[PDB]
């Protein structure tokens, strides 16, 4: 009943004279419009026949915005579009400020895209227009259209550049666009410098234009300029090698003034900038790693956290000097904990190069270990890294690193010691420096921390090839297992594929042996799906035929409708199941994630204090490691010893992002309960929350002790 | 000239001026009582209200079972408190180009409007109202994100199965645009776009309209706004007073001459003495603590509150109360003392950390957000609900307080209720209208008719002549004026 009351309502604009409600009855057109699967189309016309001989301004307005809404609905019919197109050019001449921001996002929506008026230009005459909204939704429309993937012509930079001293905000920040993608459009083309007689290619206009654009009286162009700068590559290095010039103070310095000026904001941004213009020309981001170090004495944190990632990102790019790793290195006595977080990843790819820069870097990260011990699982990791790149200036560290035999609980000790034993683990021959004592040591590292001492003086990955051919039978799915678990504690690099097959025929196992059998033939799918990394589409099928196979065992109404859903979901498996419910699972190419609970460490005797009934703040620092995407599938659970459970969601901005597959969580707990009489343990722990609905443990529970004292 | 008007709540204002060339909205804000149907958000996991019977349909067509949860007569939503909204249908919120503000107690909506939905416009706000309003957002954004329970409900959000529910879910209004509440980044963007102004100081708009403030005497930079042209003339006064109460105090004579008065923001108790409700405060608190129970007077960390403690004090020394610690529990505690003061009580950031130390019976605690639904309040109304001595004393108006305590019944508190609304009263308003002879009156519908709950009185009713042409919730009016 659409088209009727439509027309009912149509007559009574027809015959109602109040222009309010006459808007109403136009907002009523405009809602119904929208119905799905109905011919408006017919009343194009009328709305047409409408605007013919309106008097008022906001009918016209949001006429064509039904117009254009409708337009958008059904941008095949180009019959219809050109009609659009030419009743809104006939409209566009307007007095009214609306209309016209109307008709141009209309003709921005519903141009022609074929290179019949040239709406381009007719578009482009309203950068001169009276009131400077219509020029920033001309810009905005001249954006729309580019986008569309019309190619533009050369002409709207020209035309353009005369908006850049205009006193307005929005048209500059618009007009910096307009630059931008005009200039990656026609970035080589010769343009001379009006001022001289020089002539430079179109891309070092469009450069220098943003650069003397970063020094506008307002902020929010600076932040666009600063940003849009970000990605504009094909510009020569010279000129981007005079940006920072601090001596010579707009197209040229423009870095030194960003990296200082009042609001971090635009400081932030251009430091994105610097990271993408140094990631693609090295040249320059060595010439730029001067004022990058210097960023770290910025009074707040944020610049500080992103130019560290920034400057690790460009690790190779660039060349430390023994000042800046001085400058760089002072910097782990910050209190912040995701200062220091991102500082040990920076660390781990430094291209340092004297033997006393690796000295000091140990000296510092053993510093910083002694003053924050709850770092410890991240500067050993760290290190890692350290002794696994530059082996030639470790070298001569080893004898006096080596130093009376200290015990193996100093966490200064350990980590020395894995940063040697990454270093001859590249150089054989420090093995032969390695005291006896250094050896047991080694040992003790080996089978404990394999994860982090590397194996000393790939035969591994083609004896995986043949443990998994082997089982194409319980004894040897037993004997496969252990072997797999065996090399996954044996080599780290491969214990993902190690522990994937291994829980594979754990899951094989169980079901071949076989009430809780099946639970755990659950759980084990539950965990080879949501709790790794890297899925194929095969392996999908073969994790979702083994919970058919489980709720079939587990039968003995339901199933038919899940098979069913099976069959509708993997209508591209079935020539690939054949003579299924043995099912083929290749092992592709994988990091199983977990949660490392930190802090606190609950075996302190030391007690948290809470008074006869009231609030207790438990702060949990915890870090992930190649978890995907934590913000929705982690939580933490907190069990009183009585059997209730809290399951707290953690919120998004306590996930903190230091690096690489390294992810960091802090959060706040609440503790509290009906009255408790005598002082006791709750445990604290972390879940993977999964909807395919369920909950998976995955990290060591942590018992905290809490101590009562009634209140004065 | 046309008035889009949106917010049809009475008191917390919002409305669209549409002009020749700009499109002004005068004082956007957030209808904040849709927490009401909704249950609270307690800090730790509450036993009374996480095993409540599961109300259940009579049909039982759908799993309802999960959703609306069943307490002493009374059916609630189970989710976060999804907060109400300004409708945003009627206009395009991309043309408006100037959002003015009056007070804090109005702004709590900005997050919504100018980051949510492609908003180009520069607001203006008095300094002390962009800090105050700061702070609220603050204590908001910090209340409802502390615990975060987003398990949602849906199903009930329908029309046809709304229809099938009592009250006082099927009072409900527009349940189809209720929201979870905004984040951090979004307001501390949001408020960003802030350009502070200060009194009389003439603002410009496109050579074509001018605006400019005037204290209003409600609160600290409260301000009643002028938007006047070449041959118009609007005096936006919304939410004044007229007791000479710390704020520079009002000038009702500029307003004269004026075209369109849009009156918003009086009362919501009109038969209630703000100076004897005061004192009826001070009484059920000392009789209260004078016994050994304690008292939990919920109230924003801001604006009446600073009234009240002033009055506290000059109660403190007339009457011996000396041995009571006076609290001020919340997460904007120091700027909020700061800022109170730069332009006994012991302020404290959270219940957790260092208050567990000071906590001496008996004693006084103001807390967080008094809709009785989340915060802190509600880990004390679920502490001291169970003893006849202690107290409730409601100082608030905005949210009905029969239906904001009942999601804790049976409870066996006292629970006072004198509110202190230092707002323009309806003979005030009379007499101002009368002094100040304003050509037409905009009130919104709550007005113009005398109030539900009292049908005999005739004299509430705000009286001027030409009659004051009203709105309801969602409209658009034309005040009869031709170039």
């Amino acid at each position: 009943s659409v088209e009727g009351v439509v027309r009912i309502l149509l007559e009574h604009y027809y015959k109602e004279n109040d222009p309010s409600v006459r808007l109403k009855i136009a907002s009523l057109l405009g809602l119904l419009s929208k119905t799905a699967g109905f011919s408006p189309d017919c009343i194009m016309d009328d709305a047409i026949n409408i605007l013919q001989n309106e008097k008022s301004h906001q009918v016209l307005a949001q006429l064509l915005d039904t117009l254009l809404a409708i337009g958008t609905k059904l941008p095949e019919n180009q019959a219809i579009q050109m009609r659009l197109v030419d009743v809104a050019c006939k409209h566009l001449t307007d007095t009214s400020h609306g209309v016209r921001n109307k008709c141009l996002q209309l003709l921005g929506n519903l141009g022609s895209l074929e290179k019949a008026r040239d709406v381009q230009k007719i578009i482009g005459d309203y950068f001169s227009d009276q009131d400077p909204r219509v020029r920033t939704a001309a810009i905005k429309a001249m954006l729309q259209l580019h986008e569309r993937g019309l190619k533009l012509h050369q002409t709207i930079y020209n035309q353009a550049c005369k908006l850049l001293s205009d006193d307005y905000e929005q048209v500059r920040s618009a007009a910096v666009q307009l630059i931008w993608v005009v200039s990656q459009l026609y970035p080589e083309s010769i343009v001379p410098i009006p001022s001289s007689n020089e002539e430079i290619r179109l891309v070092d206009d469009a450069f220098g234009k943003i650069c003397h654009m970063v020094s506008d009286g307002s902020w929010v162009v600076r932040v666009q300029a600063a940003k849009l700068l970000g990605s504009m590559e094909q510009v020569s290095s010279h000129f981007l090698e005079q940006t920072l010039d601090k001596k010579l103070m707009g197209a040229c310095g423009a870095f030194v003034h960003g990296l200082e000026d009042e609001m971090y904001e635009v400081r932030i941004a251009a430091v994105e900038a610097l990271c993408m213009l140094a990631q693609s020309s090295p040249s320059f981001a060595e010439k730029c790693l001067d004022f990058l170090v210097d960023m770290f004495n910025d009074e707040i944190e944020e610049v500080r956290l992103q130019s560290i990632h920034t400057m690790r990102k460009i690790s190779n790019n660039i060349t430390l000097r023994e000042d800046q790793l001085d400058t760089v290195l002072a910097v782990l006595e910050d209190s912040s904990r995701d200062i220091r977080e991102a500082l040990h990843e920076l660390l781990c790819c430094t291209n340092v190069s004297t033997k006393e820069g690796i000295h000091l870097a140990l000296v510092e990260l053993l510093k910083n270990l002694t003053k924050y011990p709850t770092d410890r699982d991240s500067i050993w990791k760290c290190l890692k890294f350290l002794g696994s790149r530059h082996p030639t200036l470790v070298l001569p560290l080893v004898p006096e690193l080596l130093s009376a035999e200290p015990d193996m609980d100093d966490p200064a000790y350990i980590a020395v010691l894995v940063l040697i034993f990454n270093a001859a683990k590249t150089c054989p021959t420090m093995p032969a420096l390695f005291s006896d004592h250094t050896f047991r040591h080694y040992a003790y590292l080996r089978d404990s921390l394999s994860h982090l001492v590397p194996a000393l003086r790939d035969p591994s990955q083609q004896f995986l090839q043949q443990s998994l051919e082997r089982v194409y039978a319980q004894e040897l799915l037993e004997f496969t297992i252990r072997d797999l678990q065996r090399l996954g504690e044996l080599q780290s690099e491969l214990a993902g594929v190690a522990d994937f097959s291994a829980t594979y025929l754990r899951c094989q196992l169980l079901l071949i042996k076989a009430s809780a059998a099946a639970k755990q033939i659950m759980e084990e799918t539950y965990k080879m799906e949501f709790m790794y990394s890297g899925v194929e589409n095969k392996q999908v099928v073969i994790i979702h035929h083994m919970r058919l196979q489980a709720k079939a065992l587990q039968l003995i109404e339901k199933f038919l409708q899940e098979v069913d859903f099976f069959q509708r979901y993997f209508i591209a498996d079935l020539p690939h199941l054949q003579d299924s419910f043995f099912l083929h699972l290749p092992l592709p190419e994988i990091h199983k994630a977990s949660a490392t609970i930190i802090e606190p460490a609950g075996e302190s005797d030391n007690p948290l204090r809470f008074t006869s009934g009231l609030v207790v703040a438990l702060d949990v620092d915890a870090t992930l490691e190649h978890v995907q995407d934590p913000q929705n599938t982690v939580k933490v659970q907190v069990l009183y010893p009585d059997g209730q459970a809290q399951m707290i969601h953690p919120k998004p901005a306590d996930f903190r992002n230091p690096g690489p597959g390294r992810h960091r969580l802090i959060t706040q707990v609440y503790l509290s309960h009906t009255a408790w009489t005598e002082a006791c343990q709750v445990e604290v722990r972390l879940l993977l929350a999964y909807n395919s609905e369920g909950t998976i443990p995955f990290s060591k529970p942590v018992k905290v002790y809490i101590m009562p004292k009634p209140a004065r | 000239m046309k008035l889009y008007c949106l917010s049809g709540h009475p008191t917390l204002p919002c409305n669209v001026l549409k002009f020749k060339s700009t499109t002004i909205m005068l004082d956007c804000g957030l209808d904040m009582t849709s927490t009401l149907n909704f249950l609270p958000l307690p800090l730790v996991q509450s036993p009374r209200l996480s095993n409540l019977p599961g109300w259940s349909l009579k049909d039982g067509n759908a799993f309802l079972d999960k959703e609306l949860k069943e307490c002493s007569g009374h059916v609630f939503v189970d989710s976060v408190p999804e907060f109400c909204l300004p409708e945003t249908e009627l206009i395009d919120l991309s043309t408006v180009d100037v959002i003015l503000i009056s007070n804090y107690h109005c702004m709590m909506a900005l997050p919504y409007i100018t980051e949510h939905t492609g908003f180009t416009g520069t607001v203006y706000a008095t300094e002390p109202t962009v800090q105050i309003g700061r702070l609220l957002m603050e204590e908001l954004v910090n209340f409802i994100e502390r615990v975060p329970k987003a398990q949602s409900a849906s199903l009930w959000k329908n029309k046809d199965i709304q229809r099938l529910l009592p009250s006082p879910l099927k009072d409900a209004v527009e349940v189809s645009t209720w929201r979870r509440c905004y984040t951090m980044q979004e307001v501390n963007s949001a408020l960003s776009k802030i350009q502070l102004v200060g009194y009389s100081q003439k603002i410009e708009l496109f050579g074509a309209v001018q605006v400019t403030p005037l204290s209003s005497g409600y609160a600290l930079g409260s301000s009643n706004w002028i938007i006047q042209s070449h041959y118009e003339k609007v005096s936006y006064v919304s939410g004044s007073s007229l007791l000479t109460t710390h704020p520079q105090p009002m000038d009702q004579a500029s307003l004269k001459n004026s075209d369109v008065l849009v009156l918003t923001g009086l009362t919501q108790i009109p038969t209630a003495n703000p100076d004897g409700m005061v004192g009826e405060f001070c009484s059920n608190l000392a009789l209260t603590v004078r016994n050994g129970g304690n008292v939990l007077v919920p109230c924003y960390p801001s604006g009446v509150i600073y009234d009240l403690l002033e009055c506290l004090y000059q109660y403190i020394d007339s009457a011996g109360l000396s041995s009571v610690p006076l609290y001020f529990i919340s997460p904007v505690a120091n700027s909020s003392l700061e800022f109170s003061q730069i332009f006994k009580l012991k302020h404290y950031p959270s219940i957790h950390g260092d208050f567990s130390n000071d906590f001496r019976q008996p004693c006084v605690v103001f807390t967080g957000h008094p809709s009785l639904r989340f915060g802190d309040v509600v880990h004390f109304m679920e502490l001291w609900g169970k003893s006849s001595l202690n107290t409730v004393i409601f100082t608030e108006p905005d949210f009905s307080y029969l239906e904001a305590l009942a999601p804790y019944q049976p409870l066996a508190m006292k629970c006072i209720y004198c509110p202190i609304d230092t707002r323009l009263n309806f003979i005030q308003v009379s007499k101002l209208l009368k002094e100040v002879q304003p050509l037409h009156v905009v009130c919104p519908e709550q007005y113009t008719q005398p109030p539900p709950a009292q049908s005999h009185r005739m004299d509430l009713m705000i009286d001027c002549q030409p009659p004051a042409m009203s709105y309801r919730r969602a409209e658009v009016l034309a005040l009869p004026f031709k170039r």
